[PDB]
């Protein structure tokens, strides 16, 4: 558990309907939401591969389960019943445990994605921004939509705004 | 007495391979075949009341 979903980020955004993770920006030009495309696409691909791995690993051949025995073959009938009951119990156990473990893994993966996005933004902004605490960064320098697109993409220019941020800090 | 019968009738079956022959001999008490079934094996028997569509 990486401590972001229900951690320093206290809740989800219902207004963000276009992706799993992302950003909410507030500048003079206006507020808005925008999902991070790279992380969301990677997560979708990986989860799709997980679901496909679960599904297309449970292929079997043609089998007839029911067999019928007369009253002088009660032992063979009981043996058949034991075989079917054992297989049933084993497969029920496997299915339940698989779902239970993979659900934890998926939730932890989403926590890790949110945490990694937050840390990536933090490590590019450096001291040009102040960490409020709710997963939010307040800029020391006024910066427009080009700035926000750069920080979303991963191409933020620290030296371009370093001198401006030093005065306001 | 079941089905108003005091005697019985045992039913037997066998499979005859290609090029093989089945021979019947009897002084009595024989219920002879009249129709035989040519079959090529191979997928189960399901007991259900469900209609077939």
């Amino acid at each position: 558990l990486f401590g972001a979903i229900a951690g320093f980020i206290e809740g989800g955004w219902t207004g963000m309907v276009d992706g799993w993770y992302g950003y909410h920006h507030q500048n003079e030009q206006g507020s808005g939401y925008a999902a991070d495309l790279k992380s969301t696409q990677n997560a979708i691909d990986k989860i799709t591969n997980k679901v496909n791995s679960v599904i297309e690993k449970m292929n079997t051949q043609f089998t007839a389960v029911g067999k019928e025995f007369n009253h002088l073959e009660k032992r063979i009938e009981n043996l058949n019943k034991k075989v079917d009951d054992g297989f049933l119990d084993i497969w029920t156990y496997n299915a339940e445990l698989l779902v239970l473990l993979e659900n934890e893994r998926t939730l932890d993966y989403h926590d890790s994605n949110v945490k990694n996005l937050y840390e990536k933004v933090r490590n590019q902004l450096k001291n040009n921004a102040k960490e409020i605490g709710n997963g939010c960064f307040e800029f020391y320098h006024k910066c427009d939509n080009t700035c926000m697109e750069s920080v979303k993409n991963g191409t933020y220019d620290y030296p371009k705004y370093s001198e401006e941020a030093k005065l306001n800090r | 007495k079941v089905r108003d019968q005091e005697g019985r009738m045992n039913y037997y079956w066998t499979l005859v391979e290609p090029g093989d022959k089945i021979t019947f001999e009897a002084t009595g008490n024989l219920v002879v075949p009249r129709y035989a079934f040519t079959m090529e094996r191979d997928s189960g028997i399901i007991i259900s009341d469900t209609p077939v569509h």
